């Protein structure tokens, strides 16, 4: 715990486009790696107001706070100093797809996060261009070992507006860049909520809870 | 550093085949692999690529829906399923890594190096 401290800051940048709409946002975050519990502030510094959804983007924003027990090793954690990548496919129920790449690292104390973010193929009338969505339901990420690497898939549930859940089919895989123990499979319980925004969502404050179960 | 691509041949339109491209001497899930094809006179064309994970692929309009890239990141192997062959596939297909590992959507020649020396795929 002299590399991944009991408080931890970090700092993020994502460049993607939705639809063809080019953005760029900016974020800082703290929390407790240990504890499982994060904060960020994200603001969009170019493209903005986003015409979609903010929801798409929240879950996109930190897997070094997760809460583990102490019989499953944090191979993210373990990762560092020299940190680890992610890469992300959501395909949601109505055609739209989210492909997400992503680095982390340790610089000067503080994490660094760079994310690129593509979206495609979402109807013009479906709720992520029509900001119709209202906040993800509580996840359950299946984490998984193949082929070297950590794997999770999540059948992830967007609120309605409108009421009801706009589904998404979620995979990810999780690489350290050194090699590191990867643990066996397991589950994380995940609860993203959005804690304030402005009214065109240009500056959001984002709160997670992470905990990994047998 | 070192890529060998093989699985080409001569095939009759409508034909499928499967090019395979083995590697040495690098983490081969630190880069993006790409395919490129070269026919008589024409410039080297972007095929296919393919992020470190897989999960993020990308394709020539020319090939989507036809063309399937992947990859085995315990074999350290690329593949590229061909199927629905017309005649104006026929060239000489090459794989590619990426410039950096971190790779997004680029199709250039230059945003990879480290080239095979290709195999061949005629379709009659």
């Amino acid at each position: 715990m002299a590399i991944i401290k009991e408080f931890m800051r970090f700092k993020v940048h994502m460049e993607g486009s939705v639809n063809g709409h080019e953005f760029e946002i900016e974020g800082e975050g703290e929390g407790r790696p240990y504890e499982g519990t994060q904060t960020a502030k994200l603001k969009v510094t170019k493209g903005g107001p986003l015409p979609f959804a903010w929801d798409i983007l929240s879950p996109q924003f930190s897997k070094a706070y997760v809460k583990h027990p102490a019989d499953i090793p944090d191979y993210l954690k373990l990762s560092f100093p020299e940190g680890f990548k992610w890469e992300r496919v959501m395909n949601f129920e109505d055609g739209g797809v989210v492909t997400v790449t992503q680095d982390s690292s340790l610089q000067d104390g503080e994490f660094i996060y760079k994310v690129k973010l593509r979206g495609t193929n979402f109807p013009s009338d479906g709720p992520v261009m029509q900001k119709k969505t209202m906040g993800w339901e509580a996840s359950s990420e299946r984490m998984y070992p193949e082929d070297g690497a950590l794997k999770g898939e999540i059948k992830q549930r967007l609120k309605l507006k409108d009421g009801g859940h706009y589904d998404a089919e979620v995979k990810t895989t999780y690489k350290a860049k050194k090699p590191v123990q990867l643990p066996g499979a397991y589950n994380v319980n995940i609860k993203l909520d959005i804690t304030s925004h402005n009214e065109d969502y240009t500056i959001v404050e984002q709160y997670e809870r992470a905990e990994g179960r047998h | 550093v070192q890529l060998v691509e093989s699985g080409g041949g001569l095939v009759q339109a409508g034909g499928s085949l499967r090019l395979s491209c083995a590697t040495s001497g690098f983490t081969f899930s630190d880069y993006a692999m790409g395919w490129f094809r070269q026919a008589p006179g024409k410039e080297r064309e972007f095929v296919a690529a393919i992020s470190w994970s897989g999960h993020v692929t990308d394709y020539a309009d020319s090939v989507k829906g036809r063309f399937t890239i992947s990859r085995d990141n315990v074999k350290n192997t690329v593949y590229l399923q061909m199927n629905s062959l017309k005649p104006e596939d026929t060239a000489v297909y090459s794989c590619a890594a990426a410039k950096s590992g971190t790779w997004w959507y680029q199709r250039s020649e230059n945003d990879f190096g480290s080239w095979g020396q290709g195999t061949q795929v005629t379709v009659s």
